DNA sequence: GTAAGGGGATCTTGTATATATCTGACACGTGCCTGGAGACTAGGGAGTAATCCCCTTGGCGGTTAAAACGCGGGGGACAGCGCGTACGTGCGTTTAAGCGGTGCTAGAGCTGTCTACGACCAATTGAGCGGCCTCGGCACCGGGATTCT
DNA sequence: AGAATCCCGGTGCCGAGGCCGCTCAATTGGTCGTAGACAGCTCTAGCACCGCTTAAACGCACGTACGCGCTGTCCCCCGCGTTTTAACCGCCAAGGGGATTACTCCCTAGTCTCCAGGCACGTGTCAGATATATACAAGATCCCCTTAC
């Protein structure tokens, strides 16, 4: 399912970073760091909403998640 | 891998810390001093045994040739004839010279001024004077072969003198003999004899190389007869010098010629050279000794040295008024 | 009457006083604590609304969007230096290329 | 629920009277208030924990202030507080 | 006519820089979010601020990220990024050891 | 010439690499050190006392800083395919790091 | 007496002998100037913090608790000196 | 048995960290078994560090550990180096590394 | 002078346990003190914090079990967890 | 016949290793006192059951824009070569850090008390929170105006 | 000249700002117990100076290996067109599970009494520091032997 991270998508996100040519290479990286990222995030979010006795997850679990990191969020209830 | 699981390291390291400390304690015992129990299986650690064998070989064979090796006088006596039939059919002998050949005048090897030319310069002034010996190169600084009446336009001291003064502002160069030293403020890149010239207007600069110097003057180190000679020589009579120095000029030696062009070598030297393996026939003793039979072989007579035969004395430039108070060493006279 | 309009605040000051009553930070609470609270929060808050006005001033807009907000932080330096590790919602990037990529 | 959007709303009426607010704005805002809240009060705490103290008074808020805030906003901050605690005091 | 390689990529670069939307589509992002929280407990559910605030908090350390490699390649004296670049701004960033 | 036994340039400089790798003492004089701190606390507050102890926490702070920036820089040098380091990796690695 | 320009007391030795414990082969001639501006950086915002602590409790002195404190709160905790 | 360390069979002491947690502004209540599971956790982790670091000391002929035997014991082991990943000890030094591509060739 | 508290009895007593044949000098006991003061301020806070989330006035064994789950990263947390509950079981049972 | 390239022996230098001498710090013992353990009481936090109405998951049909594929060409990455100079190696010279005393005094630390300040509890009234609305601010669609290529 | 982007005019539509009503949380008032402000004393560690011995910092010369500019190639990304696909929208169902309320046992705080574990102080002896003499391991150069010419 992390093909579903089209090749387009990683061009534009290159762009707003300010990228001007993107080798062909590039790809299998970024999905193989944005599945890291997830996999840590989530498993946090899964600890804190196991806690609370709980089968749904929230945005609060995300957002304590994130806050754990150092990636404080706003606009979601911080 | 299970952090338990990851326990190897410990059978790793003690099975290697084991081997190492029981190997390195067991051959460190030496077979002689060895009980029959304890050293009758010393051969089962092949390896072991091959590797401390060689290393201590090698140790003795670095340690065999720092002692001084000399020749019965049977075999001095045998060596000396045939030296000098090979003496008497040479065409053309170029002489090297080192620390050696000084160390009869109680001068140290690896005040000075009280020293005195020996026999064995005596015996080279008198062996070149009959055409036999025609190029002399030297490394000693001394200056006993200026004292000894050789002259200077077939020696050349590639590492400079202790008794010249040089000054380069001159479009020749200009040389001056002086009979004290001017060794005392030397130091690398800072050759400043700090004295008045004759009439130069600059001050003189001493004439020593040291390590790292290169060689650029021509007066007292003539590096192009030395080199023209030491090529056209079939013959080279080395005496009392470890070469391991003169090894490094490769055109002393003409290594480019072929082994077989090179010209034949006979060391006279008490410790071992590393140019002994080509040796014609290497004489091990005294040179004083071998000089002197030389001459009783040759019938040559033994020139003698006196504290009036100096030539320093006739050459030595005088000094301007004033400046003879900057030295502090002994004078020479006659 | 209220312990804010004895200070000219605006922001609420028995609210603030509860909150560090209860919030487990020690075993009493001062009397001027919470009228200090609401001053440097007060302050905090009017200035980037300052800015964030100003900003969406420029783009002739008569509403504020997280966009101005953004563009306020991250132009001011202290701002940009207090919210270094926050990341605002639907706040975008400045507008900044690199020379060397440009053409010649 | 609570929140601060009631107050906000007046400083912004104080500072730009022509001028309105969505609602993911007021949400940001209330996030910053509370991070900034937190940030202090914690700070307070552990100043006087680290001195054997057991009450939190004016001067925890200000050394809390002064090594949080940065620059010129805590010059202008410290100012504004004590001159609110002063009015707050003599009224 | 055919433009030289070079003007669209800095039109794209100023549209994108211009914008506040999200550049990734929902449906995938979703998808894989679920498949990697399968591997943590079966049987999950998710809110919708849940997963929109994950796809925000992703896509701003995706283009700090790009900010960064793009630093380290003009370092090198090139225009393109390469893998390598990547490694560098992950490893000084002290995500990786 | 008289050529005397020199070392490649290149050699000392992995012995010294190795030499101060073995080691934890600390490489900066004490005495300088204490005299820079104290200039630099004296625009804060006027007649400050110092406990050596924080003098000593500071310069090992301080050091530990140093040499953490100086790996940091090296693999940005490296990058580059260069072997010295100049001040543009120094400054690579502060702007990626975060400070400034 | 007051202390003036005490930064040159960091000679090029010892900033050469902290390149390589971190393995620097080779050094431009240029860095010792932004070794010293990066490391006075580092020190006034240590310095600073400390002088904070140690002037809350009403001192005179600065105590290697407050140095210890100040560095923890940039995320620099140091382990030895108490705590 | 008095001690309530010798009935959990731990060598930490359950009854001062039972004070720590009350006096420390936590929470208004604290319940009977969390001293004993914070003391197990804290015994297993110091457990786990000296042993390293007791090994380390061993591996260069000395029986007496120093914090140069720590850092080694910390900074070679992959979880114990990512939990300590922001901390500085004094008198530890670094870990011996050089790049390859600045060996002679 | 008053009376100061530490960790080196315990500390000492695991020593022994472990390596029973190995010493330690000052420099590391204050390391070790450091160490442990510093892991019991972190597993206390997070606790806090998540008996706060929670809206609850007490800290119990699973708000600590949770934050050492959240805190440790790998098998150390596993070994850990596995740990704790032994000892709480022991001193339950008896 | 000549010369360029590969490899073994050698010299040197810096680091590691074995042995003895000694000294200060780690480890063990003693006195004692303060903090932890034993026993009992009361009261509020938390666990358990029950109910509801919110919200998350699932399926379906269009449509339409975004993704995937192919192709050609040009600009950028990378190797290779020449050149100049900046940085490393080593030696002689000059300076200031480090050490061991000697002394003084500010200022940290501890003890007693005594009063002002913060916690607690009952009344009571108003400020802030949930629902509904209404009308304009901004997005959308289209024609033309400027603007880099 | 010419496509891409900003500028102006007219329309629509739902979200922000007001208005109503009400109910819990902030305000009044008094009381009581204890934390900490202040005075005082003491003793210890931080500051200041002095003399000296020596190792590290400093200045300089030389040369060489590295950094930088220039050129050529080739290949692999970018811009454009055409076909394929699946995301997004709007609609409709259904049950899980989050959220609130009521009630009851029991777990924890608080208090008093008593004893033993851990802390401050003291003493000795042994593990590591230091000096000294060897052993060895790697680097740098030379010269002989092999191969294309
Ligand atoms: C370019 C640098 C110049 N350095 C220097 N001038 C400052 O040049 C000379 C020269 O380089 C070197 C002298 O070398 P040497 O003359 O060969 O003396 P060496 O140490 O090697 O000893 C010679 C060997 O001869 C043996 N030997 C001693 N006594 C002997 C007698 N009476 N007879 C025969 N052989 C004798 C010795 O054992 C020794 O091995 O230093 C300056 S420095
Ligand atoms: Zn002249």
């Amino acid at each position: 399912n992390i093909q579903g991270i089209t090749k387009p998508a990683i061009r534009r996100l290159a762009r707003r970073g300010g990228v001007k040519r993107i080798s062909g290479l590039i790809y299998e990286e970024t999905r193989g760091v944005l599945k890291v990222f997830l996999e840590n995030v989530i498993r946090d979010a899964v600890t804190y909403t196991e806690h609370a006795k709980r089968k749904t997850v929230t945005a609060m679990d995300v957002v304590y998640a994130l806050k754990r990191q150092g990636r404080t969020l706003y606009g979601f209830g911080g | 891998e299970r952090k338990a699981a990851e326990r190897v390291r410990r059978l790793r390291e003690e099975q290697q810390r084991e081997r190492l400390r029981q190997v390195s304690r067991i051959l460190r015992k030496a077979a002689a001093e060895r009980s029959a129990e304890e050293g009758r299986l010393l051969a089962e650690s092949a390896d072991l045994v091959t590797e401390l064998q060689g290393r201590s070989r090698r140790r003795e064979g670095l340690k065999r040739r720092q002692e001084e090796v000399c020749d019965d006088p049977e075999e001095l006596r045998g060596k000396v004839r045939e030296l000098a039939s090979a003496v008497r059919n040479a065409k053309y002998l170029v002489v090297y010279t080192g620390a050696g050949i000084s160390t009869a005048a109680s001068i140290p090897d690896y005040d000075l001024s009280e020293a005195e030319p020996t026999l064995t310069h005596m015996s080279i002034t008198r062996l070149h004077e009959q055409k036999l010996v025609q190029h002399v190169v030297s490394q000693n600084c001394d200056g006993l072969h200026l004292r000894s009446g050789l002259p200077r336009t077939a020696i050349s001291e590639l590492h400079g003198n202790m008794y010249i003064e040089v000054c380069t502002s001159c479009v020749p160069n200009r040389e001056y003999v002086r009979v004290f030293d001017v060794t005392e403020r030397t130091a690398l890149h800072r050759h400043q004899t700090g004295r008045t010239c004759h009439k130069c207007g600059t001050q003189l600069r001493d004439t020593i190389v040291h390590f790292g110097e290169r060689g650029t003057l021509g007066q007292p180190l003539n590096w192009e007869a030395a080199t023209e000679a030491a090529s056209r020589a079939d013959t080279i009579l080395c005496l009392g010098s470890s070469l391991k120095v003169l090894k490094k000029y490769p055109r002393l030696w003409c290594m480019t010629k072929p082994p077989s062009r090179r010209p034949k070598l006979y060391i006279v030297n008490l410790q071992w050279t590393p140019k002994d393996d080509w040796a014609a026939l290497k004489l091990h003793g005294k040179c004083d000794d071998v000089m002197r039979l030389l001459m009783a072989e040759l019938g040559l007579e033994i020139p003698a040295y006196s504290r009036w035969q100096d030539p320093i004395f006739s050459l030595a430039t005088p000094l301007r008024a004033g400046e003879e108070g900057s030295h502090s060493r002994k004078s020479l006279c006659r | 009457k209220s312990r804010s309009s004895r200070a000219g605040l605006q922001f609420p000051v028995g609210r603030v006083h509860r909150l560090l009553r209860k919030g487990n930070y020690a075993e009493r609470v001062g009397a001027g604590a919470p009228v200090y609270m609401a001053a440097v929060l007060e302050y905090l808050t009017a200035e980037i609304l300052e800015l964030a006005g100003n900003a969406a001033r420029d783009n002739k807009k008569t509403r504020i969007i997280p966009r101005h907000l953004q563009l306020a932080i991250r132009n001011d330096e202290e701002l940009n230096k207090l919210l270094g590790k926050v990341t605002i919602a639907q706040g975008g990037v400045l507008p900044n290329i690199q020379a060397v990529l440009l053409p010649k | 629920k609570e929140s601060y959007s009631i107050y906000v709303y007046k400083v912004l009426k104080q500072v730009h009277p022509d001028t309105g607010i969505s609602s993911k704005a007021m949400g940001i805002m209330n996030s910053f208030v509370n991070d900034i809240f937190e940030r202090i009060a914690g700070e307070a705490s552990r100043l006087a924990h680290y001195n054997k103290r057991s009450t939190i008074t004016s001067r925890e808020i200000q050394t809390a202030v002064r090594l949080l805030l940065p620059g010129e906003l805590a010059k202008h901050a410290v100012s504004e507080g004590t001159k609110a605690v002063t009015k707050y005091t003599s009224a | 006519h055919r433009y030289r390689p070079g003007t669209v990529c800095l039109r794209e670069i100023r549209r994108y820089q211009k914008s506040t939307e999200l550049l990734i589509r929902k449906l995938p992002f979703q998808r894989l979010v679920r498949e990697i929280a399968q591997d943590f407990k079966t049987d999950l559910r998710f809110q919708s601020s849940a997963v929109m605030a994950l796809q925000e908090a992703s896509e701003a350390y995706l283009v700090g990220l790009f900010e960064d490699t793009n630093l380290a390649a003009i370092h090198a004296k090139r225009v393109t990024i390469m893998p390598k670049d990547i490694q560098l701004a992950r490893r000084i960033r002290g995500e990786r050891a």
